This record gives structure tokens, sequence and C-alpha cells, in this order.
């Protein structure tokens, strides 16, 4: 259940950037994808989840607003766009889906929160530093 | 209807799930309560579209059909309305592929909350099963 993950690099304050990540798996699902990302100092903090299938959408506060996560036509393919950068972005974020096929009604927004619980596939990240 | 601790874990017990892919049947009734609360005809609405049914709340958008998920997958392979007989065979087959589909009982997050990691020999303790 392997993901790739594409775009990031470096964006100027202010600036927008496109992530990608598609999930090889190819079976049935994933259930969820979202993003996470690390600074140097700092534990591994969420940025957002999308529910494939339903498509409902869940942000952190901390990027809500800004950040929007979305399905690609590709398949098992998310997109998170990340808009109006701050430096306080710049980060390590990797890709994770949930490879659970949840029998009653699951919010990825949980699992995203609460550390990660669930998400069971990682990607490798991709660097991004918004230059002040 | 609306099974009583005992009652549904004897129908469980029948049914086969004490044990089933080393799921203590506390775990199936313990998922029951956290889910439907023992009431066989539960059924949640939820924003995406879905809707869970029965004991067990399954989701129409994956394991059953209601004619009202759009992109809705089947695969239980059945009407949702059948999850929501008085008799449990319909949630207690569709459930066992859930689990054995190799998702597990994680497949609840009800039982991985509630259930997991908890003596649920509770369940069904003082039951004449």
């Amino acid at each position: 259940v392997q993901l790739v993950e594409s775009g990031g690099g470096s964006v100027q304050a202010g600036g927008s950037l496109r992530l990608s990540c598609t999930a090889s798996g190819y079976t049935i699902g994933p259930y969820c994808m979202g993003w996470f990302r690390q600074a140097p100092g700092g534990e591994r903090e969420a940025v957002a989840a999308i529910n494939m299938g339903g498509g409902i959408t869940y942000y952190a506060d901390s990027v809500k607003g800004r950040f929007t996560i979305s399905r690609d036509n590709a398949k098992n393919t998310v997109t998170l766009q990340m808009n109006s950068l701050k430096p306080e972005d710049t980060a390590m974020y990797y890709c994770a889906a949930d490879s659970t096929i949840y029998a009653s009604y699951y919010e990825c927004g949980h699992g995203l929160s609460t550390g990660g619980y669930g998400y069971d596939s990682w990607g490798q990240g991709t660097q991004v530093t918004v230059s002040s | 209807k609306v099974f009583g601790r005992c009652e549904l874990a004897a129908a469980m017990k029948r049914h086969g799930l004490d044990n089933y892919r080393g799921y203590s049947l506390g775990n199936w009734v313990c998922a029951a309560k956290f889910e439907s609360n023992f009431n066989t005809q539960a059924t949640n609405r939820n924003t995406d579209g879905s809707t869970d049914y029965g004991i067990l709340q399954i989701n129409s958008r994956w394991w059953c059909n209601d004619g009202r998920t759009p992109g809705s997958r089947n695969l239980c392979n059945i009407p949702c309305s059948a999850l929501l007989s008085s008799d449990i065979t319909a949630s207690v087959n569709c459930a066992k592929k859930i689990v054995s589909d190799g998702n597990g009982m994680n497949a609840w997050v009800a039982w991985r909350n509630r259930c997991k990691g908890t003596d649920v020999q509770a369940w069904i303790r003082g039951c004449r099963l």
C-alpha cells in the first residue's frame, strides 16, 4: 500500500504551493488520505485529511482556511494546495493513508487530530520552505 | 428490535462469532452496544450522504446498497435494509466479511475506543449461553 509524493519546495511568504500524493495501494481504498508536517524543533503535527469516498475534509486550525485538500483525477491521488504561506509552514510534509475500510462511518479528521491513529501508510516526505 | 446484552450474546454465539478470527464473543457484543446500543433498527445518516444500518451500524457507502449513496459500494453485496432485520444474520455475515476482509474489528472505531483493551468477557458475564 505504497504512497508517492510530488510537489513541494521553496515558496515565498504569502505564496501558494501544490503538494500531491498518489496511493498506489490499488486494492480497495485507501479510506483516508491526509498530510502531516514537521519542523526541526517540533513533534509531527497534523495538516489535513480528506475522506476518499464522500470527500469530507478536515483541517488543523493551523492551516484551516488557507490550505485546501481534495482528490485529483488520477486514482487515489489527493492534492494539498497550500495558500497564504507563512515561514511557520516551513517543514517536512508527509502523506499518509489509512488502508482500513471502516464498517460504520468514520471521519478522517479524528485519526489526523489524534496523532494519526489509523494512518498505516506513510510517504517519504517533501520539504516545503517558505522563505520569509 | 432491541436485544439485551445476553440475548444478543446468544444470537451472536449461535451465528458463530465467538472467537471468529480470534475475537472473543465479548468483542462483538460490546461492539454492538456502542454502535447500535443493541437496537437492530438503529440508523444514522452521515454528512457524506451515507447511512449506518442496524445492530453493527454498517455504512452504506461501502458494504450495503441503500440507493441514497451515489458512489456507494456494496461489498457485502446486500440491500442496506437487510441490516435492519430483527434477525441478526444479515449484519453478522456482513460483519464477518468486514472483519475477515483484512480490516479487523478496528473497522469499528467504537470497538477501538470502547472495547479494545478492556476485559470484554464482561459483556457476556452472567449469561446462559
